[PDB]
């Protein structure tokens, strides 16, 4: 019975930059992102997801980090 | 009795951790799965 | 029921488990990576408990492709390596996977790589000398049959040449069974060794475990334990005498530091992990010749920036019975194998073990070279001519003694084309006694380079 209840309860992802500084960024969301996945930001900028914490993902920014700012969508 | 169940069932206990998830669905699931009306009322409270 | 990944930081991975099903330390866990051509099964080793049913693990493979939330299953046992007489002749990695034959060894007996060192009561010190046939080693740093030997040095001064030379000096004739642990050395050398041991037909009597540089630090530190397990199996169960070559053991501590910085532990001195001495000791004390059986180990130790005071070499110095120390300066002089006579040491160089004739000559040579190394500060400015005669007579033969310690090793034949030379102990003692007493002071220094014995010295001098 417990298994069926657990299944009943259990029954394109986009993240957001919460912090950004000097060539590194932290991203919220993206539960299904792979480590060292090549993320992309709105400004036509890429990033490498080095650290995956329990609440946010650390991404080193490749290229012009100037174009990144808090509240940007990352995919 | 509910405490005995929640301790004996580790997976159900982990699922019962809901402060990060939407509390409404957690309450619905707990009520559906879980009697003394007042004890279950306190449990949902 | 099983756990889930919840954090990833490089090779280190945190996993959450049900309330009561947390794995013990050093247990092995399996996880899946399914991206594509990068897909593989990761082995994680439990290193810490973080509380709240969460544990921190070291990945033996690169974590690239590992997504959060994937399930992780506990094997209930430590990383296990195959052991048995069938291990000999093949090449393995840290996880017990054969590289020459992928399925090989799956059906063999498996031993955990994590084991406690032998009881103190079963230890006994060794004193039997080992004759290698190298003049400087056999004279000033006599190795011990069943002891711990090490070769120190910086980059590009003769680790590999001298290590394969010692393989030729011992393993080529050793009646027992050899194990070779390549801990973070270059892979090309591993391939060269795998080819050479087959050319010489020694392969069938030795096992090889490789953990070369490309591998992440987590396995790069466990490779040593993986090979040591097979060595101590051959020691304790088969009762054979064993040779355990390891190159390079400094990379074990370096991988320890890499994983330490990720585990979150505070740094020590210049940037190594804490418990550095504890990890190195837990590794080294297992390599010991218990009563009635023997495991002769030769280790290579890297020394960054030639800083012999770096905590890692300074720590590993304590576990060794014989310590040959290479030097940049001696290498620049054209001396080979470039051993520093004054820094190197051996515990059995005492008259009770090696005899008076050997000890007296070794100590007189050390005295001459020490006086030379003290006069160097003047030699560098004013030349030899300023010295008084008691110092000049000494320096003239000091230079010759220094150069005569060189030898044309068998391994160097592939670079210089000159054949190799082996000399017996007695002839070396005779030669250095004659040198200290001055019976060869009339020959030029260039005559002494890379000779070998005395008859070859005469043959070379005659040509000049
Ligand atoms: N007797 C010798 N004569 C000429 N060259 C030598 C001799 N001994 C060592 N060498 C040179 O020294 C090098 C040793 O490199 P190696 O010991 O592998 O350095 P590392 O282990 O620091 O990478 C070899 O490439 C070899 O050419
Ligand atoms: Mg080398």
């Amino acid at each position: 019975x417990x298994x069926x209840x657990x299944x009943x309860x259990x029954x394109e992802e986009i993240g957001t930059v919460i912090d950004a500084g000097d060539g590194i960024a932290h991203v919220e969301g993206l539960p299904s992102v792979m480590t060292q996945e090549l993320l992309e930001f709105p400004g036509g900028v890429l990033g490498v997801a080095l650290n995956l914490d329990e609440h946010s993902v650390g991404a080193v920014i490749l290229g012009e980090f100037e174009k990144i700012e808090e509240g940007q969508q990352v995919k | 009795r509910f405490g005995r169940v929640l301790d004996a069932e580790p997976r159900l206990s982990a699922l019962l951790s809901d402060y990060t998830t939407p509390a409404e669905g957690r309450v619905a699931l707990l009520d559906k799965a879980l009697v003394n009306q007042t004890a279950a009322a306190l449990l949902s409270q | 029921t099983a756990g889930r990944v919840v954090r990833i930081t490089g090779p280190v991975v945190d996993v959450e488990f049900p309330r009561g099903s947390v794995p013990e330390l050093f247990n092995a866990l399996h996880a899946e990576i399914t991206f594509g051509a990068l897909a593989k099964t990761l082995t994680l080793e439990v290193a810490q408990h973080l509380g709240d049913s969460l544990v921190r693990c070291i990945s033996m493979q690169p974590t690239d492709g590992l997504v959060r939330g994937v399930e992780v299953t506990d094997t209930g046992a430590s990383i296990s390596v195959p052991v048995g007489d069938g291990v000999k002749g093949h090449v393995f990695n840290a996880l017990g996977d054969c590289l020459d034959d992928p399925g090989y060894g799956k059906d063999f007996e498996h031993w955990s790589i994590h084991r406690k060192p032998p009881a103190f009561s079963d230890l006994e010190p060794r004193t039997e000398m080992l004759e290698t046939g190298l003049k400087v080693v056999d004279l000033l740093t006599p190795y011990v049959r069943g002891g711990k030997i090490a070769l120190f040095g910086g980059a590009g001064v003769g680790k590999t040449v001298l290590i394969q030379e010692m393989i030729n000096r011992i393993a080529r004739n050793f009646g027992g069974t050899s194990v070779f642990a390549g801990v973070g050395e270059r892979t090309r050398e591993g391939n060269d060794l795998w080819v050479e041991l087959a050319d010489a037909n020694v392969l069938k009597d030795t096992a090889l475990v490789f953990g070369q540089m490309d591998e992440p630090p987590g396995t790069r530190m466990r490779v040593a334990l993986s090979a040591l397990t097979m060595a101590e199996f051959f020691r304790d169960e088969q009762g054979q005498d064993v040779l355990l070559f390891i190159d390079n053991i400094f990379r074990f501590t370096q991988a320890g530091s890499e994983v330490s910085t990720l585990l979150g532990r505070m740094p020590s001195a210049v940037g190594y992990q804490p418990t550095l001495a504890d990890e190195m000791g837990e590794l080294q004390e297992r390599i010991t010749s218990t009563r009635g059986r023997s495991i002769t180990s030769m280790q290579a130790v890297y020394v960054p920036a030639d800083d012999y005071t770096d905590p890692a070499p300074a720590t590993t110095f304590a576990h060794l019975d014989a310590t040959t120390e290479l030097s940049r300066a001696v290498f620049s002089k054209g001396i080979f194998p470039a051993v520093d006579p004054l820094a190197s040491s051996s515990t059995i160089l005492d008259p009770a073990i090696v005899g008076d004739e050997h000890y007296r000559v070794a100590q007189e040579v050390i005295r001459i070279l020490q006086r030379y190394k003290d006069l160097q500060d003047i030699i560098a400015i004013l030349g030899i001519d300023e010295l008084s005669e008691e110092d000049k007579q000494l320096v003239n033969r000091a230079r010759r003694i220094e150069r005569f310690l060189s030898q044309n090793m068998m391994a160097a034949e592939q670079f210089t084309g000159q054949p190799g030379s082996t000399v017996p102990l007695k002839e070396t003692i005779e030669a250095f006694d004659k040198l200290t007493k001055g019976e060869f002071d009339h020959l030029p220094e260039q005559a002494f380079f890379l000779i070998g014995g005395l008859d070859d010295l005469a043959k070379k001098a005659e040509s000049l």
